[PDB]
Order: structure tokens, then sequence, then C-alpha cells
């Protein structure tokens, strides 16, 4: 299937493409031709990946100099595996068409914990542990000692990789993570480091955001080599939250105590090093005078001089002083306090800690800790986190804020206070990506309206188009139910949350919808506490028992183990005729991680508009700062955060292969024009005024009829 | 307040944390209920060490770590010296070399004998006070004044923003 696109001719593996695919390809080609960053939305969970990859490959063939390589990022490794599968299929199709191999390379990066071949680190699954063990095995000290070949466990894979892969790079091919593990085992090399080196000469590289956003690890692999590369973020509508998380650092009392203990161990190790080997490790002082990774981005990062901290004892005392200041500032009991610049000024005044020497604290920590030949960085990780916070605060506070919480939420009195350093704008941390890369395409599904995104992230978009899925059959028939059998408002307001009548309306709607809907249904609440209250009310009444009789019921919990077990049983229930009703939370990690396909989550129920609690002070900074700068109304941003989350958690049923399914929102709030307007275009256009505010019974009847229509073949 | 207790009367440190450390030439975790016990007999003598004190050598401080208490007080005293701004020296190394010597002096004073430090500090007193030390006292006073002025300007702007949006709504 060769498509005569306006720009050029583009190959395509599958037989047919919908008109929305034509629109997507033409708009994407327009953006690439303009060579300017832009954002676009496409409904389908699958199909967008293949269309995007095919268009990018064709554009690379036409103008190889224009685009150096493609950097395609996905939320999670299980998801990016499907992307690499799609890319492998496309490459096989193109190779068959051409009749011969071409110099094209495509690979996926992942954590050493996810992929590795060392038996010692294999049993351990905790990421910091894998990082520390690998650092110990690959340490420059361990490398030098391996040169001596003394009796000590040395990781042969990295040494063999240094010997061979340095000389010879991999010719070409596509390697999934699992297949790359096998390749590393066969060749006695690192599946991780081999891909890391291939990044220098790779046409396509795929990895999650935390490999491309956080300055600590993103920069090293996203160096200026890709000066003009097509960087693409997929389903990255929750990009602001992750970009903020890449900067926010949380300091707790337990973490601070662990830091103090680690610092004591550091002092003891320094004394032992002084008595054992002093001159050779002191040479570090000379190289320092000449002049865990830094959190400072490219331009913000500075390397002039370490500062007043030039020796191990001096640096240790500096960390002692800063840790004492943080300890006392956290121990203070008072209302939540915000102080972005005042915190730095008060630190400098109270404990005599100048911001310039504080700036290089984390970098000097890395160097000095390397000198100590520590067993691993896992033990001292809390100290490195505190150092990253210490350097960040002295680095900048213009678009940041230090929040102190002597008392935690959900606890009238708790002896574990927490100090947050949550950011307020993601533009600060995502600026390097936009500036360095010629164009970035934020391709997303279920995207809340694009107009806000340029305001939140400071960039000038080239194209702003919303693509609506078009099929010969109406795959999706969304509806909103606001009126119950009692013709009573069913809004899940904070003041209306306690309403037993509203809870009863929700329970009856779920009962009837489970009675009619086929096997497999997922209901998303607004919070764990609200979900528990509704479940308890239904349990006190007889509605819950009737729901249990009609279909099996499963519930989500904060604990990941129970969540995984419940979802595993839910899948089997969906396969069998019992069916299942999975209650979950919109913010729950399960909602974002899981993907619902044919005969999975057939009818997506949304109980109440997803709104975060109006007491969490972090969102207060994040929101009022957005009001002050970029001029976004607080209510506007709050409703945007609700609609984007709802679209995220309700857009799964249309994953791909044209699998029918209905999305019912049991809240009259969605019927409001603002919510409908902010809803994604593809869902909204299907939505109509006739079914906008159906009663519970009317919604059930129309759902039954729509399921009848979708049951029959094409 | 996290300290287990005074070397002698570790009681108050358990009942209430209101007591704050008292700095002395000895460098000690002294506590007010124990300061009264020192005043009654000796009147300015460390109980165990017996170090003489002119006038009780007592000043309030707030950190559970006695080493941090001594280090912070010594740094407070030292900052009065070597306060010249960085830009005064064009040499790249000299920017932080003198700070290295300053912190070395602080660590020296914390534990080792301070006689050499005092003699050196006399030498720096004579040579630098002639011109530079008083000049940088003036400049640091100017920057303290202007930082307090700038914070009051920030808070005037925030009060005006609050009250003007309130008057927008009511109008
Ligand atoms: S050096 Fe390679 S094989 Fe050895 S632990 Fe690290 S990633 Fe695994
Ligand atoms: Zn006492
Ligand atoms: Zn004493």
């Amino acid at each position: 299937m060769k498509l005569n696109v306006d720009g050029l001719l583009v190959y395509f593996p599958y037989d047919y493409i919908y008109p929305e695919q034509f629109s997507y390809m033409r708009e994407l080609k327009r953006t690439l031709d303009a060579k300017g960053h832009g954002v676009l939305e496409m409904p389908s969970g699958t199909g967008k990946t293949v269309s995007l990859l095919a268009l990018i490959m064709a554009y690379q063939r036409a103008y190889p100099l224009e685009v150096t390589k493609l950097i395609y990022c996905s939320r999670t490794v299980p998801e990016i595996e499907k992307v690499i599968e799609e890319l492998r299929k496309l490459l096989n199709f193109y190779e068959k068409q051409e009749g011969e191999k071409l110099p094209f390379l495509g690979l996926a990066l992942s954590s050493r914990k996810n992929l590795c071949i060392h038996p010692e680190v294999t049993p351990l699954r905790f990421g910091k542990d894998v990082d520390g063990k690998c650092h110990s095995l690959t340490a420059s000290y361990v490398r030098a000692q391996y040169q001596h070949d003394t009796s000590l466990p040395h990781c042969r894979f990295y040494e063999e990789f240094d010997a061979h892969g340095r000389e010879v790079p991999l010719p070409a091919g596509i390697y999934n993570l699992d297949d790359l593990k096998a390749l590393g085992r066969r060749q006695g090399w690192c599946p991780y480091f081999l891909a890391r080196y291939s990044i220098l000469h790779a046409n396509v590289v795929v990895y999650s955001y935390h490999y491309l956003l956080d300055p600590k690890i993103a920069d090293l692999v996203s160096k200026e080599l890709a000066r003009k590369a097509v960087v693409v973020f997929d389903e990255a509508h929750n990009i602001d939250n992750v970009c903020i998380d890449s900067m926010s650092v949380n300091l707790t009392r337990r973490t601070l105590d662990r830091c103090q203990g680690n610092l004591e161990t550091l002092q003891k190790t320094v004394l032992r090093i002084k008595e054992t080997d002093e001159q050779r490790l002191r040479d570090e002082y000379r190289r320092l005078v000449e002049g865990a990774n830094p959190v400072l981005p490219d331009e913000v990062l500075q390397e002039a001089v370490p500062g007043s901290i030039r020796t191990a004892e001096h640096f240790l005392g500096f960390l002692r002083r800063l840790l004492e200041y943080v300890k006392w500032r956290l121990r203070v009991q008072h209302v939540v306090q915000e102080s972005p610049p005042a915190f730095l000024s008060g630190l400098a005044q109270r404990v005599c800690i100048q911001r310039k020497p504080l700036r290089f604290c984390a970098e000097r920590l890395r160097s000095l800790l390397h000198t100590l030949e520590i067993t691993d960085l896992a033990d001292f990780s809390p100290l490195t986190l505190l150092a990253n916070f210490a350097t960040l605060v002295s680095t900048y506070a213009k678009g940041f804020t230090i929040i102190i919480e002597p008392f935690d939420d959900r606890t009238p009195t708790i002896a574990n206070p927490i100090l947050h350093f949550s950011c307020m704008d993601a533009s600060l941390a995502i600026k390097p990506v936009f500036e360095r890369f010629q164009s970035v395409i934020i391709t997303s599904g279920t995207l809340s309206p694009l107009d806000i995104y340029p305001k939140i992230l400071d960039f000038h978009p080239v194209t702003m188009a919303t693509f609506t899925m078009t099929l010969a059959r109406v795959c999706l028939c969304p509806m909103i139910i606001g009126r119950g059998n009692d013709q009573v408002a069913i809004s899940s307001k904070f003041e209306t949350r306690e309403d037993i009548a509203v809870i009863r309306n929700y329970g009856n709607l779920l009962l009837e919808m489970s009675a009619v809907v086929p096997d497999g249904i997922v209901a998303f609440f607004t919070s764990y506490q609200y979900m528990e209250s509704t479940v308890a009310s239904w349990y006190e009444q007889g509605i819950l028992e009737n729901i249990q009789r009609n279909k099996l019921l499963f519930i989500e919990t904060q604990d990941g183990a129970e969540t995984s077990v419940a979802l595993e049983k839910y899948q089997e229930a969906c396969e069998n005729g019992r069916g299942a009703i999975l209650l979950s939370v919109a913010r729950g990690k399960v909602s974002e991680g899981i993907d619902f396909v044919h005969h999975y989550g057939r009818a997506v129920i949304m109980f109440g508009v997803p709104y975060v609690y109006t007491q969490s002070r972090i969102l207060k900074a994040r929101l009022e700062y957005l009001r002050d700068q970029f001029q976004i109304r607080e209510n506007d941003f709050l409703t945007f955060d609700a609609m984007r989350h709802a679209a995220q958690c309700v857009g799964r049923a249309i994953r791909g292969k044209t699998d029918y399914g209905l999305m019912v929102f049991a809240d009259k709030r969605f019927a409001r024009g603002d919510k409908r307007g902010k809803l994604p275009r593809w869902i909204q256009e299907h939505l109509t005024d006739a079914n906008l505010n159906l009663t519970v019974d009317e919604g059930v009847q129309v759902a039954k009829y729509f399921l009848r229509q979708m049951a029959q073949p094409f | 307040m996290d300290d287990q207790g005074c070397p002698r009367c570790k009681t108050t440190k358990y009942r209430n944390p209101s007591l704050k450390l008292m700095v002395n030439v000895c460098g000690h975790t002294l506590c007010e209920s124990c300061v009264d016990l020192l005043f009654v007999r000796g009147a300015g003598n460390c109980p165990e060490c017996g170090t003489p004190l002119r006038k009780s050598n007592f000043r309030v401080q707030l950190f559970e770590d006695p080493t941090v208490d001594k280090e912070v007080e010594i740094r407070k005293k030292v900052l009065k010296i070597y306060n010249k701004r960085e830009e005064d020296f064009p040499s790249l190394r000299e920017y932080n070399d003198f700070l290295e010597e300053v912190e070395e002096i602080v660590f020296n004073l914390t534990n080792n004998v301070d006689l050499d430090n005092t003699k050196k500090k006399m030498e720096i007193y004579q040579k630098e006070n002639k011109d530079v030390i008083q000049k940088n006292k003036l400049k640091l006073t100017r920057e303290q004044e202007e930082l307090e002025e700038a914070l009051e300007v920030e808070r005037q702007e925030n009060e005006q923003r609050r009250l003007f949006i309130q008057k927008e709504e009511q109008l």
C-alpha cells in the first residue's frame, strides 16, 4: 500500500487507511516541512503509531539531512514494547518491498533493572539496587582492579563490550528489549550499553519520558548529537505532571534521619580512607582545584569551580550544616509555609550557607562519593536526594516553591512531616527539549483541548488540528446520565458527596448497566475515600448484593500487589462468562497503566467528574502560579485537569481493531457545555444532544439497543 | 531538641524541648536548668571541664547537634573577617581559595588550638582593616538593607494584587 502523499510517496503495511489517517499524515508532513514544534491529537490507541512511523521513515528517506533520527517516547515499557512490535512489522514490510536490507537501525532503551544479564543482579528487582550494583561492578576502581586481574567478582560483560563493541557497532536491525537481552547473552555484551552506544548511530530510538526529561539521566543520552531530530511523545497528555515530577523532590523526617546515619557512615569511611590510602585519593583535590547525576539542565548547569567545599571534611561539614537547617525547618510545627527565595535567603542568613557554594553541592557529592570507593550508592541514595534538593534550591526558585507540611493529610497527628519542593510550571524543565530539538511532536490520545498546552508549556505550535475517528460503523456511542429514576441531580459535588439519594442512583444505574452490559465492565470513581464510602453505602443497602449476583465485583486498593492480583482475576472473569465489574480510581496507577481492548472494559462507567481534593497545598502553588503567569483561570485549569483525566480514563475502550464499546458518564456535570467543549473532539462529535442527559432507564435502554446494533457483523 | 539529654541533668530534654543550647568558650550542650546550677556555684565555670568564663559566656542557640552549634557560632565570628566580595579579585582561583582558608580556619578553631588562628587573625586584622575590611562591612550593610527593601517591595506588590482583584470582583 503506497500512498501518494502530497509531500511524497509513503509506504504503508496495512491494506486500507481511514480519512482521519490521511488528515493525520498531511498535517504531520506540514509540521515536518515547517520544521517547527507542534502538537496534534489522534483518537485511536493503535494505528497512530504505524501511521506516524511510516510517515517519519518516508520523510527520512526523502530528506535524510533534514531529520537525523526519530526519538519516539511512550509512557511505559509494556506500552513501548507494542510500539517496537509495530516498527518491526513496518520494517519487515518495507524490506520485502525493497527486496534488500537498508542502513536502518531501530532500538528501545530501558533500565538495567528491566534488562540485564548478570546473575547477581537478576534476583533483585529494586531499581536503585540494580543501579548501585551495576555501578559497583563497572566502577573505575573495579575496572582498574580487573586490569590487575585479582581474585574478585568482576562483571565480564561490560569489559567484553568495551573490548569489542567499541571497535564494531551493530550493522542494523530491530531489537525488542527481550530480544536484545538474548543478543547480549549470546555476544557476551550489555543489552543496555550496546543500545546506549547505538544511540550515536541509530535511526530510531524509543524510551520513556524519564529517559528524556529529568536532567540527571536524560541529558547524557540526549546530548547535542541529535541537534535536528524528530522527537515525538506519544499519549503524552499527562506530560506536565511527569515533567513536574522530574523536578519535585520530597524530603521527609525518616529520609533525613537516614541521611544523617549515612553521613555518619561517610565520616567513618573517610577516616578509614585517610588511615589506609590518602595520597592517591587526595589527587582528587588537585583535579577539583583544576575544575546520581546533576539535576541542572544544559544551560543552567555550571562547572566553574566546586566552591568553598574543596576537601572531604569541608564538604561533610557543609552537608551537616544544611541537614541540620532542613531538620529544624521541618521540625517546626505551623501552618503550611511557602518560600521559594525566602528559604534560600533564610538558610544563608541562619546557617551561613552561601548559594554559590550550595549550587555545586550535588556535583561535588558525586565526585567525592566516587573517591570513597563505596560499596554501592543504594545505601547513600537518601543523601544524594537531599544533595539534589540542596543544589536545585540554590540553582533557581523563580518558577519553583518550597512547601513545608508539619502535618500530613489523612492523619490528625503524625510524627512524619514532609517537605515538598513541587514545581509550578513544566516549561522550565521541558525548555531544553524544545530548544535543542528542531521540532517536537506531542502526539496524544484523549487530549483535552490543545489551546491550553501552549500556555502551560512555552512553545509556538505550528499546527493545531483535532482528528476525529471515522469508520463505516459507529464503534463508540458515549452518553452522559445526569438524571436518575427520581429525576434528581446526580452531580458528585463535595457538598453533594454525602447524599444517600445520589449514591443510591449510582448504585441502581450500575446494577441495571451490569445486568444489560456483556462481560467486562470498569467503573472509575474520583477518590479512594469516595469509592469506599459509596461501596459501604451499597453494602448496607441490598444493591451491592444484587450486583454481586448479576456479575462478579472486584475493587482496587492502594497496594500494587492486591491491584495486580485483582486485575489478573478480572481478566479471567472477562474471558469467562461470569463477567466482572472493576471499581478503580481515576488517579490510580492502574487506570493509566492498564489498556482496555475488545471484550475488556466493554462499557466504561465514570462515577463523578474526577477532581483532586481542594486541600492539597501543592496544587495551590501549581494553580495560583499558573493564574499569575500565562493567565489561566483557576477554574479553567481545574476543569481542564478533570476533563483531561476523564478522557484518559475513558478513552481506552476504543484501543483498536474497531472493537465496539460505550462510555457512560454518570454525572450531570459532563452535560455542561464547558465540559463538553473541553472533551476531546472525536468523543464530543459522536455525542449528541438527544442522548446528552438521558435518565438512568433511558440510558440503559439505549445502551442495550446500541449493543444489539454492534453485535451483528459489518 | 533531639538530643538524649544534658550530660548531667538529662531530664528537661525529655519532659519538654523548650530549652535551647547555650554557647560558651568551651563549646557545650548547656541547658538553662543547668545554667542556673552553674550560676549558683562558680558563676561562669564549666562543671566538668572547669573552663573559666568572664560573664557566664552564655548566648542562646537552636540546633540539636552540639558540633553544629560550635561550628555555626565560630563561623558567625569568622564571617566578620574575610568578608571581602568575590569580585574584588579578578583571579579565578582566588575567588574561592580564600574561602577554603576561611573554612580551614573554622575547622581549626573547632577542635585544634586557636592560638595560631588568633595570631594569624591579628595579622589579617592589621593589613586588611587599613582599607578593605571596613569597606566590605559597608557594602554588606548596603546589600542587607536593599534585600530587606526588595522583600518589602515584593509584599507590597502581593497585597496590591490581592486587594485589586477583590475590588475587581466587588466593582
Ligand atoms: S555491567 Fe552490564 S551485565 Fe554487568 S550489571 Fe551492569 S548492565 Fe548488567
Ligand atoms: Zn538539664
Ligand atoms: Zn566543658
